[PDB]
């Protein structure tokens, strides 16, 4: 019930089903035990740097968290990986993800060039269905950022309630987006259910109040998160945040959409 | 794994592989198979595929043509769906000297009814609603096949694909290039399906964009700000249109009832924030000798 009335379903319905579809979308923060040669760093460079080819080639922000999640689900029906193995299962993780999710994705071949010859075609084949298969064919998840685009329309709710049609400030999005892609590189995030992070990154730049009312979570469904968060969010107002970009063929409409890449590992460190 | 089945006929075939009715040995069951040659394709699973299946997976209604099974078997992808008998468009074409009776016209408009406000509800728009993928049986059931063209949709939306629908069926958002299109495509498609059942003959059979633009303006009336706020601001929009005026529905669909021809004017509405949902044609009256309000949480 952050919902307003909606003019294509049932508000309790539509909200429901994606409460419900965030309980068989498991995630499981301690998954890098099944894999006693990674490190916790791995996993985050692996991550940061799928963030900086989705920036490359102008991917959406919903196709790095497509990646990121069909990542680690893969990893937790995994049982031995190395880290010569994490370019390979990222790189095919993102080629699931761009074909469900852009109109023109990169071509598998362009999948191939950008890990600079260490993945070929065929090994990114091989893999997208070992993953897919590895996940039941469950591909659909409502991530971190979709949660956080739904956040934003209510926010910006007008008396003519069309929650569908985008109508929110694009830079204080992106200004969000920016400490969600930092906290999602510490493994620990995946406790926090998905739209948790995404309220608990609002409530930070936020309130309780704009929190509650976009997100029908009261506070203390937010409150660990929150205290979990607190780091991260420091360290980006430390920092202070970034400017909204124009990209090349892109629509400014849909510019603050476009998934960006920072230096986050540096301040993952703090 | 592919064995037990045996093909029994070739029934369909697309950009992206070949459909067959298949025969379980000794079970008796008949099924539908999408065989996908994965040494044939050059992007894999193709977009197409990986979409259908993650969207049917999760989406289970007594309407909506179930997947049964996705089997991965070396150089091949193999989806096992439901088989049902035939197509909408076939039944239409059969029924065309006699007619669909109403009845069973109603019912199958009910049912597409109940299984579009489920993909709706679940965050789907099927984007290629056309006779011949929704599909029937024997029993009088009918249900929603072919969601190769479907996709999730988000809150909110952002620019999709746009060359989306067979044209007789697209909704005049895409055809005038609105940058956001929604669950309204699916309602358009759907009012032209049940007047196509009512008179058997495709409402709107448009041999290119202008042409069908020009038949949907000839039948409803020349839009304007006032029935639909921003046509004329719209990218495919030309203030050289002519204006025609709106045809009353008693000489579009003469079969129809005051409560058919209501329910089809708002399927049918130019302002997709106006248009009908499913859910709500779900509680039109034309709909009373057929159903009823579970009762109303405050």
């Amino acid at each position: 019930s952050p919902l307003p009335v909606l003019s294509w379903a049932n508000r309790e319905e539509v909200w429901k089903i994606m409460l419900n579809k965030e309980k068989t979308y498991l995630r499981d923060q301690h998954f890098l035990e099944q894999h006693p040669l990674l490190q916790p760093k791995m996993r985050a460079i692996l991550l940061d740097w799928l963030m900086e080819v989705c920036e490359v080639y102008k991917l959406h922000r919903e196709t790095f968290y497509l990646a990121q999640d069909f990542f680690d689900r893969y990893m937790a029906t995994q049982e031995n990986v190395v880290k010569t193995l994490l370019q390979l299962i990222g790189i095919s993780s993102l080629f699931i993800a761009a074909k469900l999710e852009e109109i023109y994705p990169p071509k598998l071949h362009q999948f191939a060039y950008v890990t600079d010859g260490a993945c070929s075609g065929d090994e990114i084949l091989t893999m997208e269905l070992m993953i897919m298969k590895a996940l039941k064919w469950r591909l659909s998840p409502l991530t971190i950022v979709s949660w956080l685009n739904v956040y934003m329309q209510v926010a910006y709710l007008n008396d003519l309630h069309e929650v569908l049609l985008p109508q929110y400030p694009q830079q204080i999005f992106i200004q969000i987006a920016e400490l969600l892609d930092l906290c999602v590189l510490d493994v620990d995030c995946l406790e926090f259910p998905y739209g948790i992070l995404a309220a608990s990154a609002l409530y930070h730049f936020s309130s309780s109040e704009l929190m509650q009312k976009v997100s029908g979570y009261q506070w203390c469904d937010i409150e660990n998160c929150v205290k979990w968060m607190v780091p991260f969010a420091m360290v980006i107002r430390e920092t202070g945040s970034s400017k909204l970009k124009h990209f090349r063929g892109v629509a400014d409409e849909d510019a603050h959409n476009i998934q960006t890449h920072r230096d986050s590992l540096d301040l993952l460190d703090k | 794994s592919m064995e037990n089945f045996q093909k029994v006929e070739k029934i369909g075939e697309g950009t992206y592989g070949v459909v067959y009715k298949a025969r379980n040995k000794l079970t008796g069951e008949v099924v539908a198979l999408k065989k996908i040659r994965l040494d044939t394709e050059t992007e894999g699973v193709p977009s197409t595929a990986i979409r259908e299946i993650s969207l049917l997976k999760e989406l289970n209604h007594p309407n909506i043509v179930k997947l049964l099974d996705v089997i991965h078997t070396e150089n091949k992808l193999y989806l096992v769906f439901e088989f049902l008998h035939q197509d909408l468009k076939k039944f239409m074409d059969a029924s065309a000297l006699t007619g669909i009776p109403l009845p069973l016209i109603k019912s199958y408009l009910f049912q597409l009814l109940q299984g579009l406000a489920f993909c709706h509800s679940h965050r789907v728009l099927h984007r290629d609603l056309k006779p011949q993928n929704l599909l029937i049986n024997t029993e009088g059931a009918i249900k929603l096949a072919d969601f190769g063209l479907a996709r999730a949709f988000g809150v909110p939306v952002r620019t999709y694909t746009h060359e989306v629908v067979t044209l007789w069926y697209r909704a005049p958002e895409i055809l005038l290039g609105c940058k956001y299109y929604s669950t309204a495509v699916d309602i358009w498609s759907l009012g032209c399906i049940f007047a196509e059942m009512v008179t058997r003959r495709a409402l709107f059979p448009g041999d290119s964009e202008i042409d069908q633009l020009f038949r949907i303006f000839r039948t409803l009336g020349t839009p304007d700000e006032v029935v639909w706020p921003g046509v004329t601001s719209m990218p495919d929009y030309k203030p050289s249109f002519p204006k025609w005026a709106r045809q009353d529905f008693s000489k579009v669909v003469p079969p129809l009832d005051e409560d058919g021809r209501s329910l089809l004017s708002q399927m049918l509405h130019y302002d997709p924030n106006k248009r009908i949902s499913a859910k709500a044609a779900l509680a039109h009256p034309f709909f009373q000798d057929v159903t009823k309000p579970v009762p109303h949480l405050r």
